[PDB]
């Protein structure tokens, strides 16, 4: 499949890649394991690999052999790796969902994830038992993001086109609790949990600007025009002092400091920049994927 | 039985998809035509020089399936009305691209969504492609029941649901559609694909979308309740909505995924198919009225033209009408000439209008059932029509009906009548014109002389139908004023429109006229609806003798009687009615020596012009 | 097989009568509605006050039977056109009765005879029933082939049948239609019914009902010879115009009595079946062609509109007119890169509008035959069909076809072309703008280069069709110009039409043009009969590669190929065309930057208007 | 300078009369066509067949007298809206003899009051009549700036006039000439007399009237301010809407008996005169755009 949607780095340093036929006779997907990162995109140099009946909108790992899937069909399906990692095989693909599943994410635990769907709902997973704990219609439009806190099960955040950024606390009787900006901006896109900060996290949106946001204080601190177009994806570094590097449809790449300051800059991307993962073996590489089918791995200063 | 469809938003294989559907039981397939989340970039590189195929070929499936099996679908990221400058103008090529792909593949119809409050800009484009060159497509805009924002979970802590009734609000996304179509100037080409979600809303929300041109009704998955076995069903107040939208004759399309996992997706048709077959099956009126549903007509003026022999035919054999007619006569026979008379006295009885003689027959069958003996003249100007009476006459009646060639206003009589009886009216009562008529017919009626029939009323009400307003604006013709079709009344069988308020009297005529017949009458009908008047339905009632009477008015309808469909006064432009405000509408019947026609004025809440003045849009022959 | 009908002069029993004509094997029944012979006043005391009924009821038949198998017929003694003043109003209020009674009882057509030259008053009372009310009924006028005069025997000493022959004075009988028809403005539902004696007239006679509105042939029986075994059966000559006639689809009627008294009536009927069974069983063109007969269709442009995926699938399954663009491409390739060059020269071959890419398989096969490399670019505008091509690129083709998703005059090439491949013709050669998008391509073609096709010239000949001419003039939409359709060409299969001259050639293009393209043509065109103008009709040849070339001129005509039909310039006014004089048409081609169109007149005998001046009424879109 | 008119309601000898106003300074004389009280039966017997002269003769005045001097006037009595359906019906009758007699004598303007809020009637009838041949005649319909219910003296016990704002209220009077021209279709036919009280409304109620056809402004000689030489003036906020209709170029109609006795009736025309005389006289742009005004063109494509 020509176009290249997720890209994540496992704790070893093996590359995960999720893909889509978004043009062609065939719209299905496909989840590839390179256990040699710089022999992507190419399959004849790869670990294993699978074909999913639908394209892949997003995904994630669940823990070290588990793949989490949000397909177009409407389904979340977790895809098992191998005792020897050699072939990925379906585990549950429960078609819960009335449209696309567009977003994915583990919760701190990793024995439950919540999804985001095109249909408007937001549902709670049991990896396990996998069945659905609770379903939430809060939004009023297609859930774009959903993003699990690092460090708590209950709390995480979703963003829609009904420009909502809702944090969630399922404790709560009431889970869902709007925050952002003094005035309505453009919609939110991008949803990224800073590593160190429990309380504070950073949105991407469709104008191409990225706000650092304080839940504490309920104002964003510092916002910038980064891109040109939407921000896509925005992923933390490793980093003891985490990088910000910020996706967009402008087929730009750019990383950041705590301040949301230009450091660095990639015109490689001749298409869409779909995902960015950071190496966990070398924290000043980060590597890329797009819809140009291109696997950029980047030196960052 | 039902037209079904299947909403999908994923298509891998469009050949083993299609083939599932179908198997599955649907009748058609809303799909993709590029894959939802593709989006595409026609201003900025790099992304705008990206090498194709843009989608899927035209050659995986045949002109036959594309024409009749495939809906488009507008990939859902394209969004015209964006706040982002960037997003609107590749949202506008995209449009384009995407209609103009339906186009090229010859789809029946193509599917918009009405997501927002401001679709302008959708509404700018769409029509843009609709008058690039005269090219007959559909675009079901898809419109939800109840919007996203209204039936959201009461789970966001520091923004909470409003606990109050918002009448106006609770109608919003009829307002949707009623900017969006009228931005793009009522085009027979944009329809109604209504949404129903899980919680319906109260009826004036439902009943908002009374006279708009719904062509499919939408059920997702969700909205069905489980019930003991497995099987999917619907509340009741689902299945009430589903047999309204059955009479309607849209096509249901199920969005969604299977929530019943241990059945077939037929089960969802299974349940529309035992719905639509477990309806009241009607009817004596609406079997004999089946194909004539908001089809207009030109109303017929028996007195100007004479009436084909096929037109008389179907309309001998209303036997509810001339039951009236025999019990009328039957009882003024009786009332007239006492018992100790009958052989003595015989009653000289005209027939004004005998065309092929139904009413001459009705005379007969009364006399011979009171017992009482009568002198019969068939008078009949159609001289067409009397080439079949005077065949009648003498084959089987005899002396008995002397047959008459003449108009009864110029008829010099031999004697008197004892009972004048007439068959004038139309749907509007008089527009066919009975007073003028019996009123030269008259002077031969004895000086103690019935009429039957004695009485007759016209009613009007004002209606609401886009679908009926459309109908009248496509009768423009060349050679007459552009908006002559307003200017005049339609016989119609009134379908898919709203009545506004209980019908009221307007015109009123008693024969014999013991006293002109020009008339002005004002009407005030009170709303109790948010909506748009679109024009007055017209019907009436008549008083043949005494209690025996014919009414088309649907409150007191004469059972099973086909011979009146409801008349249709247009009005040049809409008026939004507020709920609460009267409809204050004006209603002349005009004449001169050659002519009788109507003029009509709205005045209340907002003026119309006066519709038809001195009848330079439409006149009735003397 | 033949639809056919019985035209009877006596009546006695319509119930019976009619049981006989369909036991006999008729689909219709042409009858008298009112007895020959019952004369009727209308005027004068004491016949005026005749006692009815003036004829017999409606009621004999069911209103299906007088829809569909009564044809009515005007009592003979009506003489609308009478020298004496009482005859003629007698008839004016009889020949109404008897119309206004045709269309009481619903008739498919009603019979009206052409008997004398002056039929004006006929015409007039005929008109003034077809303008009250719009009523669908046809007139089936009944006109001799030879008038009775000059058929008659020469047995009258005191006043001889001339032995001399009067060219015009034979054709006297059309003069009578025509006069007829004009009177009453060519209303589409007046038709000949043409009546064939036992003699037949010289063919330029016959000739002259070409293009005319035949709907009837009325075959008397005493015309049928009778042979050896007793049957009936017709001369060779009589079969000819039989044939011609079951081309036309008319309704053969069998009039007088049975003259082979050993026979059923069938006997004729028998015949007629026989001999349409009987025709000759064409064709590869014609049985393609069936159902676009005499069909206006407005001429596509595939430039100015995007073309839609049914049409491009219709025309790339001419096996002709690819099998002829493969052996073009098969002998260039031979002619331009030699044997012992064959696997060292490839040849850049592109293909200007490549659609579908037929014409990229063609090139392919070609390529493969010749046995030569090729490296192909497939440019196409529409980006619709890109989507099918880019498709087919990835799947089949490979890097062999690079697909140019651009306009020919814009696209920046990478290198110079050995051979453009084009397929941009329209039915009048130029008309879909083949020069002007072939100019703006030339740029990027070698100095040595070849254009396939190298050449194409158009051609017109004036036509005769009256039908033509009434499709043309009801052919006025509201909101333009009144005489707007006159003033553009149709494409049309012309079949009901006279061609008057020898097809000469108007316009012709070369590519490469080693030299603009407006153009200014006179014609002049022998005409050898009396008839009618109506309008010029277009063909085309075209020069693909030296000699093998397409043609719609029909002497010239590609055997079997459907791609192209004929295109139609009309004339607002038909001109009236004598034996042995010269039409003069005028043909010009012109342009501006953003359109091209046709303007035209004819100079004599008469001057027409210059129809499309400054391409008001049509233009082509560049 | 103005054109200017004559309002009368009392004409004994139109040759006399119309000589006076001439005389008197007037360009033209608005005056009625029948006898004012001269009510008129159509139906009922025996006032049906009342002996003519129904009115006065045409032979009376010059077709040119007739078609550039003499507006006519619908008598009062003329009511096609009253509650009574026998009144409507002689109303009909009525309005169309008068109607038609002023299209007889080729009359340049024709005035109908616009007195209540349903006019309904009295708009269907003018139509009637307007579609009765394509006729070149104006139709000044007669509204007041202020309806008269509205500026009565607060001299009513049991109904007193409200101490109250109603801004839609008060401008109830273009709401009257709104309904009935839209009821008439926009006819080109159909313009406004605005009739001008003593106490002017809110700028707001005269605003509404920009952009309306406004043909004459009628002014009664009670709405004049006496000055110590004795001559007729209008307050700083007459002057100023007298100036606005100055602009727009309307005829100016004087109603009402001479209130200023020791003064000939020219003293009212002397200071419209006065008053024109003394606008404002601009300007560099309003003289070069003098003839263009409210005048549609094409937009010119010099490419
Ligand atoms: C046989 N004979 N002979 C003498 C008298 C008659 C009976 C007769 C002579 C004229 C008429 C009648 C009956 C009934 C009423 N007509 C008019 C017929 C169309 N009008 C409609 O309203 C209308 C339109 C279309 N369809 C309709 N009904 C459908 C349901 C299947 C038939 C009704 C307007 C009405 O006044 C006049
Ligand atoms: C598939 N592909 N893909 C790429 C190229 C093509 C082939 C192609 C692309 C356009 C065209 C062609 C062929 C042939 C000719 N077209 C036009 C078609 C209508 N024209 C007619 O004259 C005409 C009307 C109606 N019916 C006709 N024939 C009937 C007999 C059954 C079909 C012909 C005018 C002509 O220029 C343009
Ligand atoms: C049954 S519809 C009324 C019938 O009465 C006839 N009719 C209508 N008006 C008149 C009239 N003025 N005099 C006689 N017959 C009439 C019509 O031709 C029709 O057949
Ligand atoms: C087969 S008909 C000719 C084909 O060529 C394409 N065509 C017409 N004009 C041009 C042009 N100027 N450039 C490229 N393609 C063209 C049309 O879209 C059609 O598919
Ligand atoms: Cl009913
Ligand atoms: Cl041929
Ligand atoms: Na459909
Ligand atoms: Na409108
Ligand atoms: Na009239
Ligand atoms: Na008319
Ligand atoms: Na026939
Ligand atoms: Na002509
Ligand atoms: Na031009
Ligand atoms: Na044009
Ligand atoms: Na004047």
């Amino acid at each position: 499949e020509r176009q290249l949607e997720a890209a994540r780095y496992r704790s070893d340093g093996a590359l995960l890649l999720g893909a889509s036929s978004l043009s062609g006779r065939c719209w299905a997907g496909s989840l590839w394991l390179f256990k040699d990162p710089c022999a992507a995109p190419n399959e004849g140099f790869c670990s294993a690999g699978v074909q999913t009946e639908a394209g892949v909108a997003d995904l994630t790992w669940v823990g070290e052999r588990g793949i989490l899937v949000a397909s177009d069909s409407g389904a979340v399906e977790l895809w098992e790796l191998d005792e020897n990692e050699t072939l990925i095989v379906s585990k549950f693909c429960k078609y819960e969902h009335d449209d696309i599943v567009s977003t994915v994410s583990v919760l701190s635990s990793g024995t439950q994830a919540v999804s985001g769907s095109k249909d408007i709902c937001i549902k709670v997973w049991d990896l396990a038992q996998q069945v659905v704990l609770s379903s939430y219609r809060a939004h009023a439009a297609q859930v774009t993001c959903v993003a699990a806190s690092p460090h708590k099960d209950s709390v995480f955040l979703s963003c829609s086109e009904d420009n909502r950024i809702l944090l969630w606390d399922t404790r709560c009787p009431k889970p869902a609790s709007q925050i952002g900006c003094s005035a309505p901006g453009y919609l939110p896109t991008s949803l990224a949990w800073h590593p160190q900060q429990s309380e504070v996290f950073v949105f991407g949106d469709e104008n191409g600007t990225v706000s650092l946001v304080d839940t504490k204080s309920t104002s964003c601190v510092l916002s910038s025009a980064v891109h040109s177009q939407c921000v896509t994806g925005l992923v933390f570094s490793p980093h003891s002092v985490p990088f910000l590097a910020s996706l967009s449809e402008d087929c730009s790449l750019a990383v950041l400091d705590s301040s949301l300051s230009e450091l660095f800059r990639s015109q490689a991307h001749r298409d869409f920049v779909r995902d960015a993962t950071w190496s966990p073996l070398n924290h000043s590489l980060l590597t890329t994927v797009g819809w140009d089918h291109q696997v950029v791995h980047h030196v960052v200063p | 039985r039902v037209s079904s469809g299947r909403d999908l938003n994923c298509v891998p294989e469009i050949a083993d998809t299609l083939g599932a559907v179908a198997k599955q039981g649907f009748d058609f397939l809303c799909m993709p035509v590029f894959h939802p989340r593709f989006k595409r970039e026609f201003i900025q590189e790099p992304a705008k020089n990206r090498p194709g195929p843009q989608t899927r070929s035209d050659l995986l499936l045949s002109g036959r399936d594309w024409n009749t099996l495939i809906v488009g679908k507008l990939s859902p990221w394209i969004r015209p009305d964006s706040k982002v400058e960037k997003i609107r103008r590749n949202s506008e090529a995209a449009m384009l691209q995407e209609l103009n792909f339906g186009a090229y593949l010859g789809l029946p119809a193509f599917l918009l969504p009405l997501n927002q409050e401001d679709n302008t800009n959708l509404a700018r484009v769409l029509t843009n492609h609709i008058h690039t060159g005269h090219h007959s497509s559909m675009f079901w805009m898809r419109v939800p029941l109840v919007a996203p924002e209204d039936l959201r979970d009461d789970i966001i802590e520091n923004a909470p649901t409003t606990h109050t009734e918002e009448y106006s609000g609770e109608e919003k996304t009829w307002m949707w559609w009623h900017n969006f179509r009228t931005l793009c100037d009522y085009s027979k080409r944009i329809a109604v694909a209504l949404e129903i979600g899980a919680d319906l809303p109260s009826n004036h929300v439902i009943d908002r979308w009374l006279g708009e041109p719904i062509k499919a009704a939408i059920l997702p998955t969700s909205i069905f309740l489980t019930n003991k076995k497995g099987f999917p069903v619907l509340s009741k107040m689902h299945q009430r909505l589903i047999f309204r939208l059955l009479k309607l004759e849209v096509q249901f399309i199920i969005t969604g995924t299977n929530h019943h996992s241990e059945k077939e997706f037929c089960s969802y048709l299974q349940y529309l198919e035992y719905l639509s077959q477990n309806r009241p099956p009607p009817n004596a009126y609406e079997l004999f009225a089946k194909g004539y549903e908001d089809y207009l007509q030109s109303p017929l003026q028996p007195l100007m033209d004479n009436l084909e022999s096929q037109t008389y035919e179907v309309f001998e054999k209303d036997p509810i009408k001339y039951s009236q007619y025999q019990q009328a006569i039957y009882k003024c026979l009786l009332d007239r000439v006492p018992e100790e008379e009958k052989d003595t006295n015989v009653q000289v009885l005209m027939v004004l209008g005998a065309g092929r003689g139904p009413l001459v027959n009705a005379s007969l069958r009364a006399a011979k059932q009171a017992d009482r003996r009568i002198k019969l003249y068939a008078v009949e100007k159609n001289p067409n029509a009397v080439v079949t009476l005077e065949n009648w006459q003498f084959e089987e009646w005899g002396s008995q009906v002397t047959v008459v060639s003449s108009d009864m206003r110029e008829w010099v009589a031999p004697e008197k009548a004892d009972i004048i009886v007439s068959e004038l009216l139309g749907s509007f009562a008089d527009n066919e014109l009975s007073p003028e008529c019996l009123d030269g017919a008259q002077h031969f009626l004895k000086d103690d002389g019935v009429s039957i029939p004695g009485e007759y009323t016209s009613f009007l009400a004002p209606i609401s139908s886009s679908k009926l307003y459309n109908e009248v604006r496509a009768c423009r013709e060349k050679d007459r004023d552009p908006e002559a079709q307003f200017e005049m009344p339609y016989v119609v069988r009134l379908h898919n429109f709203h009545q506004l308020s209980a019908p009221q009297p307007c015109f009123t005529f008693s024969h014999p006229n013991r006293d002109d017949n020009n008339r002005y009458c004002t009407l005030e009908f009170p709303v109790e609806v948010n909506t748009v008047l679109h024009g007055f339905a017209g019907y009436f009632e008549t008083v043949l003798y005494q209690d025996i009477t014919l009414s088309i008015r649907p409150e007191t309808h004469s059972p099973g009687m086909f011979s009146w469909f409801p008349i249709l006064f247009p009005i040049k432009q809409p008026i939004t009615v507020r709920e609460g405000q009267t409809i204050c509408v004006r209603f002349w019947r005009c004449s001169n020596s050659k002519k009788v026609w109507y003029e009509w004025a709205v005045t209340a809440p907002v003026c119309s012009a006066i519709h038809n003045p001195t009848g330079r849009s439409y006149t009735i022959g003397l």
